[PDB]
Order: structure tokens, then C-alpha cells, then sequence
RNA sequence: UAAAUAUAGUUUAAAAACAUCAGAUUGUGAAUCUGACAACAGAGGCUUACGACCCCUUAUUUACC
């Protein structure tokens, strides 16, 4: 069960993110919630109540993320779970030979720290703090979460800057898994398609319906309280370790 | 209504009347103010029923052919579902077009100089523009701009579309094509334009007037194109093409399809091959 | 939740399928164990009470899986939920030029006769009771999890038998999930590697406390509760189809 | 090079197998069809020239395979490539619902046996004449070539059988490479996409342009003459071993 | 054939980069070394005779790429070939408890601004080379071949940056190749495993041997030159595009 | 200005053929099924009607010594 154990969420005031904290804090779990000044977790955490908390900082930064974990501490005294849901996407061809624009080095740059090296930087900094707790009965010490994306396997057009910092997380989490294994830290990687976020509702509607209605079953977009769920199974299950999920209801993306 | 014997005692006159009409074609006849008018749109009543009835008669001879024929009458790698995967295809090429694809405009805006007669033309021929659209190898990125909700365009699109309407990977919006892209970068196309096209430069955004003037009604587009600064242009038909007959304003659906040959590097010989064939004596 | 649910676990008698049972049954769901007559699998029906019934049945042949299937619909009215755990193992090189032992094609042949295509008898047969269902709330009318193994990815020497009957399943696990999703049934694989299973422990005693410790972590042998806990997991997510998950610790086997 | 070397081509009366035929005949090497009786594989090997023999026998029977490579034996002394390209393809649904119609279990009998059995037939027949042959300066004794297909990762809707025979040669191409690494011979598949062999041109021209224009680059249907390069550079490559390669044009089939 | 094309290889100095243009260079086409300055390219330029020429540049910096293409415009007139063997690697575990030390993050953005950034920072800048190019008779404009590692998929301990990096690669291989295909410019992905380069060499033997004796087979380091043989074929092969090759002797790693 | 012409998906000839839209999980004639749309430049007239016949507008192509 997760009852008792203290989750610091990457980007949890929203989208994702935040959906994790509400199943987390319903079942008994603290949450605390990492993510942006500006995204407005402050008022999430107060609404989520007295178990969660808002720590703001930027997941690019490392004195950020020690702020957070600092933050975590204090309030909680020790961390149990780690949720990587912050990141960003852009839409943009490599290079277009009818417009002749070429993909921007900055565009491909800045996604990439803040859904692979922010991703990075905060798993490193967390572990540090997991290392602290006493393993349980199981010899476990945390569990990190990874949130890599069905881009990283099959990526549409122009997504290629969002891909190569996907594919980065579903590359690097075996290698994090067997670093981790001895001091006991579990770390998994959840590749969820087409959800109910903001990332994707930044897509014309029309688009969006299309691409929900692809979906072989159910035929809809993925509820954010399934990724949840998932989440849970993940922490509950002592077996699973270095593995990528797909949760996208079966759904190939063609370009 | 005194409009009801109207009609039967034309009946008994021949006047090529059908002979089941429904109450809401009645009051179609009745908007019309001439009898001549009358005597039209009675016509066009009558050869629908005519090609109706024709169409049936062929119809149930092809069942009554078919079902005989069975009477008297392995590996596979693929299932016989083709339709439904050109479909999708076909959707997955559309939702992309509308992220990176050319911006190509449909103007709305002329629907109060356009009859009932011409204004169901102009769906018939925007339902087969977009439908050439989605089969090209690179579809446009098709607007729908100045479509009133309420007006009659957008009414007469639900009806032959149904429940596709909302499943379209088009943008219909009520604001105008200033309103959406830079006026610099906007051409609209007109056959009017003091200008000729040359090349087809793919960082513009053409603007294609869904209007059907079966009643010649000259500059219409060049004074909307002139009321707010925009560029206008025409194509090189007399440069390459030795026109003989027909008016130089073509259909919608040869349009977009001429468009869509230029889009794909074909040269003014391929892509002025759908102009109708009956107006220009040769290529040169 | 999976109260109500009837399970037609196979292979149920023993092994991963007996665990699954153990954990539905005692959730308040109803399981069906479908095994060999001489598994010995009513005693194990008997254990868990009137929920659970025996149904013996050969899967590689359809008579008896269709007479399991309706002595399910009998005793319960419905089936919700297809497990397919039955399967061997064959431990044979494909040619050992020392000795001049070439590998029997009948080996080949039985692994894949139970493994793959009875796994394929059950999912279509099974399939069949699913499609009655009415739709639920969110129009599904089932969920079929399969049984793969590590093999099929990172499989040992003298295990070319067992790999390819489970890269089968991994092959046809999605096929299946496009064919059945317009009815409304989630078709989900598990690759479950070194569990505590009777096969697994009845290798050599010096060799099974080897493969523990390979394990980064947990540096144990699978327990096939934990298997059991990541099927219910499948069964509640109602986005998860068309995937296999890997439940192995995060081990890659050597040659 | 491939000049001198003996190959055995299972299935090299038509299609990729016939391809690779003519290009390794043309290149020096000596070819050995192994097609079914039927088949016109006799007027193909007298065609190919003197380099080239027939063998008529059957994958799925241990007897055919073996009288045709104890053929070679005589006609050229020794066995050095080995290309896997005979199978049978087969759609069919798992279930139809409105229908009501059931996969039937002879049908994924049948495309298993040819498939994914008469494969590994021929690997484990062809492995004991191959570790008869002297280790090259490379210690290698031979090369086996498997062809898999796309179904074996995306199949589509009816494909499960042919997805599950294809899924298995992926699943133990790396297990057989292990087995034979001591012997010093190479394992290798390819999974080709949509290719122009006897059986994709009998569709009408109406399909193949559709199915043209699913590759993404080129936009064409795969001539079996590249298949046979690729073959070829297998060959060359001595640290080819244990790999799936995709030979599909950067496509992935949708349901 | 590369008879006459013109190819640009990033870090072809030293190592695969340099093993790939004396192939390429042997057999008639043209290559245009483009490394660091201090790499010594220059005298490699000059050994390979007047069709190979150094173009110092970083591939980090979109500067001195943009100076390089315009050096091989310059003295060939075209560029047909992208080989994208620059990078560099790192060892150093995500976080070490006994000695309480955490994973710099600047090692981190070291590696992927080399290895991945780099690596789309050529891909982007090529393509609009390659897309000046008159589409041939197979309607082909260029071919862009990226080096990714093995640890992309199963990374040792330690190589956490090295694997994000390669795993970035193997994600946008298929996006940047559905990107171009209209353009009709092939992208591959070659992921050598042990290869005898320069820096793999620098190792002790202890260590060194040892690796060597784990490839199943050859039970040897890769030859570099058998990379650039691989590399001649995806050139020549017009059917790959958007696959990731395994060049490793089937050997997987572990932990 | 005058004389011949004008097919709003495209041709044919004086009503058809090939296309278009919606629905289809198609067992490989779907090579089909059930629907949608069928206006020979436009408008106004004449006549029991006629695509005839007669004015008017626009447009196209020629001629304007
Ligand atoms: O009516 C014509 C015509 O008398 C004369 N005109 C113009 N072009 C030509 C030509 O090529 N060949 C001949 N024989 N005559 C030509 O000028 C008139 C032009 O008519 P417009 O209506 O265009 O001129 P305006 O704008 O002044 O109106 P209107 O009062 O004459 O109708
Ligand atoms: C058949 S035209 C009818 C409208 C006509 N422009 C008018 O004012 O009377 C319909 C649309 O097709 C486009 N179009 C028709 N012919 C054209 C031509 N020759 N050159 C450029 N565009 C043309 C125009 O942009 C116009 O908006």
C-alpha cells in the first residue's frame, strides 16, 4: 500500500502530474508538489490539504531542486517516491524544403533540458535523498518514476525534438536501474500516448479528436486518473524495475 | 394554397411538371417572382425525377442480374478492408497537414450574391475540393473563413456532410482571413487580377472565393481584395494556354486541384491539365 | 475494481495461474482453473472456497477448452477475465557440434503446441464467451492477459524452443488487440522472468541461487504473488492493451 | 566476398528467396533452390546457370529438408549461407463478432509450421553440415539468414497468426546465435515491409498504389533485388550477428 | 555505388569517423572530415589523398557546422552522405552511497550536447545541403547515417549520460526520418557495440581482453573497418530508412 | 461596334459514360451495397408544348480596309 510514504511529484500542479497527487494523498500518501511559480500548484496544494505541499523550483536548476527536497524534508522528513511528469514539447519540422525553415537549435535545446536533463537532474538529486531511508522488509528505499512518452518508440512529424528527449529516458532507465539497484531504488519509466493534458490539448480540436478516436481500445483520450493508477501499481509492485509501460490503449502513431 | 391548382392545372398543360413534389419544394416555387421562373425551376424538378426513375429502373436490373448469375455459379496476406485503411490514412496525412501544412482559404463572404441555385453548387463543389485535397500526397491546410453558423453555406455543408462535418480536418471559423495570417503574406486569387502568377511561392497563403456566379458578376473578388490591401493574382491561362471558348473563371475543385499539381513541383504543363479541355484548342 | 469478475485462469493449478487465482478469488472475484486432470487442480479449487471450480481441460485441443469455457458459463453465467499461464519449458541446444546432438524437431514442436498455439486456442475460444457481454460503462466487455517470458528479448542457450513460442505471443499480443478491440476486449502480455515457480525451482539448487542474485533488484527470485498483483493491476487500468510488460527486476540474461 | 561460397536458399524458386538467388549466382557464389515440388524451382535453377541446382523438399518434414542438403553436399561438397525466405500467409480474424465466426486453429496450425517450424527445421539441419566445414581466418563456419516480417512488431488487423509465426522467428534469432557462437556460425533475420513478390503484385493495381504510398521513402514497394543486397552485405559483414533488420522503408503497418 | 558522391563525416579524424572515409574514399567517392581542430584531420585529409579534405568545426556550434558545409560545397559542389560518428563518452554512476557522491550535472549536459545535440545540430544543417541536391533516379537526395551505441539499449552502470545520449538518437531516428521523407533523404542509425577504436583501446588489457572474450560471436573487438563497410552498404541499399542496426556480434551487457 | 459561340466535376452525342460526398471491420467481383447531389452562361418573354422561337446582361473568340 502506499499508505504512509511521501511523494515529491515533478510538475504535479497540473496535467499529469497532478492527477498522481490526488490518487496518492486520497490513499494515504503525502505529496509534494515541484513545479514552476508561475504554474499555480500553490493553490492545488492547499485545495489537496494538509498532506500536500507546493515546493517551487525549476527541475533545469540543481539549487531549485535541492530547495524542493530541502522543503520535502522539513515537512515530511524523508522522501519515498519520485514522479517525473514535468516537460515540454514543440512542434517543428527538422526541416522544411517547400519553406526552407530549419528546425532552431534553441527549440531543440530547451526541451531537451527540461524533459531529459531536468529529468536527470532531478533522479539524481532525489536518490540522494532516498538514500538517507532505512530499507524496508523488501530492502527497498524508493521508487523513481519516469514519464517518457510513445514519441520515444514512434514519433509523428516534427517531433523529433520532443522524441530525442523521450528517447533519452527510455534509454537511460535501465542503466539508472542497475546504478540504483544496490542501494535498493526502483526506477520505471511510463510511456503514456495520447492524454487529457495540456500538452495535447494545445492541439486543434479537430486533431485531437482524430487522434482520440485512433485509439483501438477504448477509443478516447487517456484519462490522467488512469496514469494515476498505473502509478500506484508501480509502487505497490516490488518486481517491477527497469521496464518501460505503455499506456496508450494500443495506438501506433503513423506521420 | 391558391399555389397548389397552380401546379395541377400545369400538370394538365404539360408544362413538364413531375408528378410527386414535396410542400417544401412548393414554397422554393413559390420565392419565385416570374413565371419563367417557375418554368425553370419545374424543369430541374423534372429531370431529377427523370434520372431518378432511370437510375432505378438500371438499379434493380443490376440486383436482378447479379442474384442470377450466383445461381448459376488459399493464402492471403492482407484482409479485404482497403477502404477503411485509405480512410484512416487518408486522416492521419489531414490531422498533419493542419499542423505543418500550407494555409489554404475558403472565402464565405459572398453568399448574398449567390441564388439557391448557385449556392448548392458551391457546396458541390467545396465537397469535392476537399475531397481531392485529402487523396493529394500533400494536402493544404483548407480553410473555411467567413462561414456564418447560421448562414445558408454552413447550413447546406451539415446537411451533405451529416455527422463528417464535425470529423472534417478543416478550420471553419467566422473571422476573417485578415484576422488569421499577415496581410502580406495573403494573395487572392482572381481571374480579374491585373497581375499574372508565375510561380507558386509556398510561404504565401491563397485566398480562393467560394462563389458560384452563374450570373456573371464581374470583380466581385477584386473589390473584396481591393477593400482591404491585399494582393491579387491570376493564372498565365492565356500565356500557355490557346483559349478558344468557355469564360477564364474556373471551378473550385479544378482550382485547388490546379494548386495542388504546382504544390508538388509540377510545372504549368501538368498542372494546367485539369482545365476543361472544351476551352482551350492545344497546350503551348 | 474486480468484484464480480469470473477469471478463467489457465493453467491455474499450480505455478503463476494458482497465484492469480489466490489473489481474485480472495478479492471477491470468481476464478475458473484450467488445467490438466491430473494437475490436481480441484484440490486446489476446493481451497478457495465455492468461488473458485476446476475446469480440466487440454488447451492445445479445442474440445476441452470449449467444454471448460461452458462449464464456466454454467457454474457462473459469464466470463470477464482470461489468464493464459500454462506452458513448458525445453532445455536443448540447437546443436551441440561436440557432442553431434541436434535438436528434436519434436521438442520444438511440443513447446510450441502448449506455449503459443494454445495460448492462441484459448484467446480465441475465450474470446467468443466475451463477445455476449454486454458493454459496461466504459464499453469493455473483457480483458485477456497473456504469459510470455524474458526469453522472447534476452533468452539463454538452449532455450531457442521456449523463445520462439513466447515471441509469438509477443508478436500476436498486439494483432489480436486490433482484432478485438472493436468488441471491446483488452488483450495485455506479461513477460514474467525468473519466478519462483515449480520450474524454475526445480533446476539446480547451485544454479537458482546464481540466477537470484543476478537480479539488480529485488535480488530474489519473482514471487508469483507479485505477478498475481500486476495482473489485477492490468485488469483495473482500463488503458492498458496492446503491451507487453516486463516483471523481471530488470535482469538481461546472459548467453 | 561471396565468391566461392555455397549457399542453401529455403523457399528460392520465387519471390525474395529467387532474388537472392540471382545475385549471389551472379556474384560467384553457388545457390541451392529448396522450394516445394510444385513449385517451378527446376526451370529456375537451369536458368540460373550450372552454378545453380534444384532440391525439391518440403520445410516442415525433417526427411525433405534432409536429402536436399545431403543434394548439395554432393553437387558442391560443402554448405556455407543459409537464407530463410519459404512461408505461407494467411489473414484471418480472431474473432468476428457480427459474424460470429472463430480463427480457425488449423489455419495458425498450418502458417506455424511453415512459418516459425519449418525455420527452425532447416537452422537445426543446416548448423550440422556447417560444423563440418573448417573456421575461416575469421573463425566463422557459416551464415543463416532468417526472414521475418514487420508483423512481427505491428502486425495488422487478421494477422495474428502470421504476426505470431513471424514474432517467433524474432523472438529466437538471438537464442540460436548464442547456441551456435561456439560452432562459429552467424544468425541474422530481416524483416522486410512491403515488398514486390508474387504474391503483393497479384492485388490490383488500385491496392498496390495505396500500399506504395504507406511507405514513407521511398514510396514504392519494396523490389526483392534490394532484399537480396542486404542478404549479400549480411554476408560480407562478419560482425553481423544476433540482429533483427528492418528492410520496410521507415514504415510501420497501421491497423 | 559510391562511386563519385560526396560525404560528410563528423569526427573523421579518429576512430569509425576516419575508418569510414577511407572506405568510402578507397572506392571513388569524396569525403570531408569534419572534426575538432586539435583532432589532427588535417594530415588524415592528406593521407587519404586530393578527394579528402578537413573541415575543423564543433559540432555543438551551429557557427562552425554552417563554415564546414560550406567548405565541402565549395570544393565538391554537393553533399550526398552524412555520417554522424562525432561524440564522446563519460563513466561516472547517477549516485554512489558509499561514498556519498551524486552525478555532476555537468558531465551530464557534456555528453548530450556532443553526442545528441550535436548529432541534430548536423542532421538539421545537412538536410538543407542534401535538400539543394536534384532528387536521383530512385528519387533519393542524400543519406544521413547516425552512430548510436548499444548502451542505448541496455547501458552498463555508469553510462546513464552516455545511454540518455544514444537513446535520444535511436527516439529521433524515426521522426527526423518521417520528417524527410518527402524530401527523399534517408535516415538510418548504426548502434556499434565494441568497437577497436582509439579510446576502447586506451584500457588496460585486464579490462579490455576480457570484453573482447564476451562478443558470442566474433568473440573479438569490432573492426572499424567492418563499421564502414555497414555504412557503404546503407548507402547503397536505397530500401533502409528509419532503423536502428545492431553492429555488436550479438553480445548484450550487463550491469 | 458587329458576327458566331458559353455544358460550373469532365467528356460524348443530341441522355449516357467516367468521377464526387455520407455510411460499410468487405473472406478477396467492395468489379458491391444503402443514401446524398443531378439546372448545357444569366435574366425576362412567348407557346398546348419545344433544348424551339424572341429581346436584354455578362463572358469568350474573330473581324473592324
Ligand atoms: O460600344 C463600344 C464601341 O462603340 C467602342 N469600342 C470599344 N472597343 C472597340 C473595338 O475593339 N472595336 C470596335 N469596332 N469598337 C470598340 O467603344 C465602346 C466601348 O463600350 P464601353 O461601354 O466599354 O465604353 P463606356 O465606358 O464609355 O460606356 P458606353 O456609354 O460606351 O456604353
Ligand atoms: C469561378 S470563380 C467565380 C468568382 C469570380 N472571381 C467573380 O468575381 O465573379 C471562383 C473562385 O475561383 C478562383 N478563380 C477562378 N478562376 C480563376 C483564375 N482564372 N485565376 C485565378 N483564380 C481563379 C477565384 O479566386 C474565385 O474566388
Amino acid at each position: 500500500s502506499v499508505k504512509g510514504l511521501v511523494a515529491v511529484i515533478t510538475g504535479g500542479a497540473s496535467g499529469l502530474g497532478l492527477a498522481t497527487a490526488e490518487r496518492l494523498v486520497g490513499q494515504g500518501a503525502s505529496a509534494v508538489l515541484l513545479d514552476l511559480p508561475n504554474s499555480g500548484g500553490e493553490a492545488q496544494a492547499k485545495k489537496l490539504g494538509n498532506n500536500c505541499v507546493f515546493a517551487p523550483a525549476d527541475v533545469t536548476s540543481e539549487k531549485d531542486v535541492q530547495t524542493a527536497l530541502a522543503l520535502a524534508k522539513g515537512k515530511f522528513g524523508r522522501v519515498d517516491v519520485a514522479v517525473n511528469c514535468a516537460g515540454i514539447a514543440v512542434a517543428s519540422k527538422t526541416y522544411n524544403l517547400k519553406k526552407g525553415q530549419t528546425h532552431t537549435l534553441e527549440d531543440f535545446q530547451r526541451v531537451l533540458d527540461v524533459n531529459l536533463m531536468g529529468t536527470f537532474n532531478v533522479i539524481r538529486l532525489v536518490a540522494g535523498e532516498m538514500g538517507q531511508n532505512e530499507p524496508d522488509q523488501g530492502g527497498q528505499r524508493g521508487v523513481i518514476i519516469n514519464t517518457a512518452s510513445v514519441a520515444a518508440f514512434e514519433g509523428q512529424v516534427g517531433q523529433a525534438a520532443y522524441s530525442a528527449s523521450k528517447g533519452g529516458i527510455v534509454g537511460m532507465t535501465l542503466p539508472i536501474a542497475r546504478d540504483l539497484a544496490p542501494i535498493g531504488i526502483r526506477v520505471m519509466t511510463i510511456a503514456p500516448g495520447l492524454f487529457g493534458t495540456p500538452l495535447l490539448t494545445s492541439l486543434p480540436e479537430k486533431v485531437c479528436n482524430f487522434l482520440a478516436s485512433q485509439v483501438p481500445f477504448p477509443s478516447r483520450l487517456g484519462d490522467p486518473a488512469e496514469y494515476a493508477h498505473l502509478v500506484q501499481a508501480i509502487i505497490e509492485n516490488p518486481f517491477l524495475n527497469g521496464e518501460v509501460i505503455r499506456l496508450d490503449g494500443a495506438i501506433r502513431m503513423q506521420p | 394554397a391558391a399555389t397548389r391548382e397552380f401546379i395541377e392545372m400545369w400538370r394538365l398543360l404539360g408544362r413538364e411538371v413531375p408528378e410527386h413534389i414535396t410542400e417544401e419544394e412548393l414554397k422554393t416555387l413559390m420565392e419565385c417572382v416570374s413565371n419563367t421562373a417557375k418554368k425553370k425551376y419545374l424543369k430541374y424538378l423534372y429531370t431529377k425525377e427523370k434520372v431518378k426513375k432511370a437510375r432505378q429502373i438500371k438499379k434493380e436490373m443490376k440486383a436482378a442480374a447479379r442474384e442470377e448469375a450466383k445461381n448459376i455459379k488459399k493464402n492471403f496476406l492482407f484482409l479485404r478492408l482497403w477502404d477503411r485503411n485509405m480512410d484512416i490514412a487518408m486522416g492521419w496525412k489531414g490531422a498533419q497537414a493542419m499542423q505543418f501544412g500550407q494555409p489554404l482559404v475558403f472565402d464565405m463572404a459572398y453568399e448574398n450574391y449567390m441564388k439557391r441555385k448557385e449556392l448548392q453548387n458551391t457546396v458541390s463543389q467545396l465537397l469535392e475540393s476537399e475531397g481531392w485535397n485529402r487523396r493529394n500526397v500533400d494536402p493544404f491546410h483548407i480553410y473555411f473563413c467567413n462561414l456564418k453558423i447560421d448562414g445558408a453555406l454552413h447550413r447546406e455543408l451539415v446537411k451533405r456532410y451529416q455527422e463528417k462535418w464535425d470529423k472534417l480536418l478543416l478550420t471553419s471559423t467566422e473571422k476573417s482571413h485578415v484576422d488569421l495570417f499577415p496581410k502580406d503574406s495573403i494573395i487572392y486569387l482572381t481571374a480579374d487580377s491585373p497581375n499574372v502568377m508565375t510561380t507558386f511561392r509556398h510561404d504565401k497563403v491563397y485566398v480562393i472565393g467560394s462563389f458560384v456566379d452563374k450570373s456573371m458578376q464581374p470583380g466581385t473578388s477584386l473589390a473584396k481584395a481591393k477593400r482591404l490591401n491585399l494582393a491579387t493574382e491570376c493564372l498565365p491561362l492565356d500565356k500557355y494556354l490557346q483559349w478558344e471558348i468557355g469564360n477564364k473563371n474556373l471551378t473550385l475543385d479544378q482550382m485547388i486541384r490546379i494548386l495542388l499539381c504546382l504544390k508538388n513541383n509540377g510545372n504549368w504543363q501538368e498542372a494546367l491539365q485539369f482545365v476543361p479541355k472544351r476551352k482551350h484548342t492545344g497546350f503551348l
